[PDB]
């Protein structure tokens, strides 16, 4: 029995060209989008179904996974799978000491896609050279990727977790595409027993890592406490706190601005004042806390800001509107790519635990450079929206540490 | 024939109906031509007479073919095609030569009336419905259906490549060893055997092709290797671009410069070192097409090196995929890059030329890092494998820049090359202010509704100085402020700004660009000892900043 499923008024499938891939992820999609096809799950598909989105591998341990960007198809369904059946997204999660992440992707393969929504979910295969013709497919199921897939099968997944949450009432169990997160406030070993005792309900309906969201702080913006002050390292100062004073009510700046008087030379040492050393304590106090007056915004995107902080480190900010920071934070240890593949997934992660969304990403990177090398190092099963830009070179030392 | 293969489902724009145009009066000539043709074409099945229920229609007409005394049958599609669905597109990406593996025989076989010979959806036929009018217009004309894929409908070209790629799968799954292209109404065959089976299999597959609905040129019609392709001459062992002429001419037009800067950057894909900077300046502006422009020195002479680097045919070589790709760049001059691409040194697959601007603001090693990027995309399409790289650059250089750059990088496993000119940093910011050496605070203004400036700079030494500029952005007297300060000061200066502007174009070191005053800024600083830049918030009433913002 299939759900019907349209677009949204008036606008057309998606027609996303596929990228080029390695002979190896080509080799990958093939073995599997045989055996896919003869188990149903896709069929090939004729040139009057003019849609595509792109699709590639991934090895996450070594077993290729098949990973099918929906990025545009989601946006063109978007009102379906959050404004007519929707999941809610529980406050609770991000408070748990123990978030579990289970993939049950796996699960939308036994469902029905309705017949006249499948030619959306058409994805091609291409060939090296472009020396023979691509393979394009469609599913016949539930997609994995597509968040029409929970939204559909929402009422199967209910009805499979019933009986644990009717005998554990206080753990708290989440969805969000092809991911379960399950928290609690039990200690590790019995938060693992019953993550295990949770599998087992799972694979009697055939589905077969660890955040502690409870233990995230923010990343203050960092005042040095400097032994010695010089002019250039108060100028500085003011620098951080000037900017600083655009997100933090009451952050003050003038007693130190004193200090800078004059033409001085910048390696100049300059005794800090008894007005100065206060504002230096009053505005850290306020550093450490929450920006007074900023609110997440449901109906907003979020968006999330990156900076290369050199040595491995990387800073970023969580906002809707510039400088109104949800949350900041940092990420650390090779390959600079590598690591801010690794930054982005872990940054919507907490995303999807704190607000149940994930961000839009600024990224410090060229388009070209990212776009050739993301997929080598890509373990999720999403894919965030993003855009890339010069990081202005100011914003980067206010954020480091 | 027709070919016995299904055919594929076709429907009109979600809304649409099919079309309902008026046949307008034609010739009685045109009018003979087409009732003889359209007689040839229903006697083949290719099209059948309708009845008077069907209500839609298509104008048609005839053209005498080319210099002869047939005549061609034309249909006008265009309000059929509008109402007509979109379908996958044809195929977009033709495979380069360099991707091709080397083959001992190579085959061309020709289908015959391609379009003609595949079955159009039934239930969509109605609407191809065209009317061959009666003399003068006076009586009711002679009306038709197409069964097959009509000439000039938006979909024939994808139903057909999808027809012949279905057609074609048997046999492929049956002779794996065997490499067949399918493009337009053309196939290609390539083999490693010798002539005697490859001529056997390639019966075998004609004889496939017409168990199909499909004919095709017979063993002594099908055309010998080398073959003219896209442009490229292919051969069973190696490859080059087609004939490429110079012309010897005094005077060159607009045209003439476009042209000749066409077949050089084609040529550029297997012939080394291919320049066009010159000419590609010549260009520049705005001409009329029949204008004639000088060359001048330079491009006089680019035209020298290129007339040269050609005078003598070169050839690429086959993709071995046993073997690592091995890709090689050299910097020629201004912004322009060169590269080679082998297995066997020096025995190139193919070679370009990448010369791109990204920014007003860059540096070589940005550059080069670009050039890596762009091969690197171009061998996942052709060969789908990443290249080594060999790159006149040190290990040592290229950590350097990548470590204190803001920007995220990686290109892949590469190695030093001496092949000058070596890509290096022409100067290096300090990275903390210095002791002994004078600080210049600097600031420049620009009034918007004058365009005047001030641009100026006080120092802790008490030095002083404002220089007045004239049609001047603020953006300008910013960087003016600081290259005053770069002139005036000794080899060792640190400079405050309040231009985050100004601290952003140099603190990326930028070693070249499209500004004068950025040009001779860097002149500068290639000068220097050492430069320590500092920023500080403008108008925030800073000891030193609020002094020279007095004076400006
Ligand atoms: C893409 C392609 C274009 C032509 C285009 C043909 C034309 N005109 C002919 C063929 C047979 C193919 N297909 C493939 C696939 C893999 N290796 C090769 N090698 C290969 C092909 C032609 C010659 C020659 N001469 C040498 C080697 N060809």
């Amino acid at each position: 029995e299939t759900v019907p499923v349209k677009l949204k008024p008036g606008m057309d499938g998606p027609k996303v060209k596929q990228w080029p891939l390695t002979e190896e992820k080509i080799k990958a999609l093939v073995e599997i989008c045989t055996e896919m096809e003869k188990e149903g799950k896709i069929s090939k598909i004729g040139p009057e179904n003019p849609y595509n989105t792109p699709v590639f591998a991934i090895k996450k341990s070594t077993k290729w996974r098949k990973l099918v960007d929906f990025r545009e198809l989601n946006k063109r369904t978007q009102d379906f799978w959050e404004v007519q059946l929707g999941i809610p997204h529980p406050a609770g999660l991000k408070k748990k000491k123990s978030v579990t992440v289970l993939d049950v992707g796996d699960a939308y393969f036994s469902v029905p896609l309705d017949e006249d929504f499948r030619k959306y979910t058409a994805f091609t295969i291409p060939s090296i050279n472009n020396e023979t013709p691509g393979i394009r497919y469609q599913y016949n199921v539930l997609p994995q990727g597509w968040k029409g897939s929970p939204a559909i099968f929402q009422s199967s997944m209910t009805k499979i977790l019933e009986p644990f949450r009717k005998q554990n009432p206080d753990i708290v169990i989440y969805q969000y595409m092809d991911d379960l997160y399950v928290g609690s406030d039990l200690e590790i070993g019995q938060h693992r027993t019953k993550i295990e005792e949770l599998r087992q309900h799972l694979l009697r309906w055939g589905l077969t890592y660890e955040l502690h969201p409870d233990k995230w702080t923010v990343q203050p913006i960092v005042l040095p406490e400097k032994d010695s002050w010089t002019v250039n390292d108060i100028q500085k100062l003011v620098g951080k706190l000037n900017w600083a004073s655009q997100i933090y009510p009451g952050i003050k700046v003038r007693q130190l601005c004193k200090l800078l008087r004059g033409t001085k030379a910048l390696t100049e040492v300059i005794p800090l004042t008894e007005e100065a050393e206060l504002e230096l304590a009053e505005n850290r106090e306020i550093l450490k806390e929450p920006v007074h007056g900023v609110y997440y915004d449901p109906s907003k995107d979020l968006i999330a800001e990156i900076q290369k902080q050199g040595q491995g480190q990387w800073t970023y900010q969580i906002y809707q509107e510039p400088f109104k920071n949800l949350k900041t934070g940092k990420y650390a240890r090779t390959n600079d790519v590598k690591q801010l593949t690794e930054a982005v997934q872990k940054i919507t992660t907490e995303s999807i635990v704190i607000w149940g969304k994930t961000p839009k990403f600024k990224l410090p990177i060229q388009k070209e450079t990212w776009e050739t090398w993301w997929t080598e190092y890509w373990q999720a099963t999403w894919i965030p929206e993003w855009e890339f830009v010069n990081t202005p070179p100011l914003v980067k030392l206010w954020y480091q540490l | 024939p027709i070919s016995p293969i299904e055919t594929v489902p076709v429907k009109l724009k979600p809304g649409m109906d099919g079309p309902k145009v008026k046949q307008w009066p034609l010739t009685e000539e045109k009018i003979k031509a087409l009732v003889e043709i359209c007689t040839e074409m229903e006697k083949e099945g290719k099209i059948s007479k309708i009845g008077p229920e069907n209500p839609y229609n298509t104008p048609v007409f005839a053209i005498k073919k080319k210099d002869s005394t047939k005549w061609r049958k034309l249909v006008d599609f265009r309000e059929l095609n509008k109402r007509t669905q979109d379908f996958w597109e044809v195929q977009l990406g033709i495979p380069h030569p360099a991707g091709l593996k080397k083959k001992k025989s190579v085959t061309v076989l020709d289908v015959g009336d391609a379009y003609f010979s595949v079955p159009l959806d039934e239930d969509f036929r109605k609407y191809t419905a065209f009317t061959i009018p009666s003399i003068n217009n006076e009586t009711p004309g002679i009306r038709y259906q197409y069964n097959v894929l009509p000439q000039g409908w938006k979909g024939s070209p994808a139903i057909f490549q999808s027809s012949m790629t279905k057609i074609l799968e048997p046999f492929r799954k049956q002779n794996p060893d065997i490499v067949i292209y399918q493009y337009m109404d053309d196939l290609y065959v390539g083999s490693d055997l010798e002539i005697g089976q490859h001529r056997t299999k390639i019966e075998e597959l004609r004889q496939h092709l017409l168990r199909w609905g499909l004919t095709t040129p017979d063993k002594k019609h099908q055309k010998e290797p080398p073959f003219l392709w896209m442009g490229y001459e292919l051969h069973p062992d190696k490859w080059t671009v087609q004939p490429i002429v110079l012309p010897e001419k005094d005077s060159w037009t607009v045209n003439d410069i476009q042209k000749l800067v066409g077949k050089l950057n084609w040529a550029s894909q297997i012939y080394p070192g291919i320049k066009v900077r010159q000419l590609c300046k010549l260009l520049r502006g705005t001409k009329a097409l029949t204008e004639v422009i000088p060359l001048t020195e330079e491009a006089e002479l680019e035209l020298a090196e290129n007339r040269e680097i050609l005078k003598e045919p070169v050839h690429g070589v086959y993709y071995d995929p046993s073997k690592d790709l091995i890709a090689e760049i050299q910097k020629q001059g201004q912004g322009q890059w060169t590269y080679q691409i082998y297995q066997e040194p020096f025995k190139n697959l193919k070679t370009g030329k990448y010369a791109r601007m990204r920014g007003a603001h860059t540096n070589d090693v940005k550059q080069l890092t670009e050039a890596v990027q762009k091969i690197t995309t171009e061998s996942i399409v052709i060969w789908g494998k990443t290249p080594k790289f060999k790159l006149p650059i040190q290990k040592e250089t290229w950590e350097t820049w990548w470590t204190e750059y803001w920007q995220a990088t990686w290109i892949p496993e590469w190695e030093f090359v001496n092949t000058p000119p070596l890509v290096k940093l022409w100067y290096q910011l300090e990275k903390e202010p210095i002791v002994g050496a004078e600080t210049f605070y600097v600031d420049g203004a620009a009034n918007r509704e004058t365009k005047l400036g001030k641009a100026g700079y006080v120092t802790n030494r008490g030095r002083q100085k404002v220089v007045t500029l004239t049609d001047t952005t603020n953006q300008k007297t910013e960087l003016q402020a600081i290259y005053l300060a770069l002139q005036d000061s000794g080899l060792e200066v640190n400079i405050v700004t309040d231009s985050q502007y100004a601290l952003g174009i140099i603190q990326a070191q930028p070693d070249q660009s499209e500004s004068e005053l950025v040009n001779q800024i860097i002149e500068q600083l290639i000068k220097k000892e050492k430069v320590y830049l500092a920023w500080v918030p403008a108008h925030k009433g800073i000891g030193g900043n609020e002094q020279v913002d007095k004076l400006v």
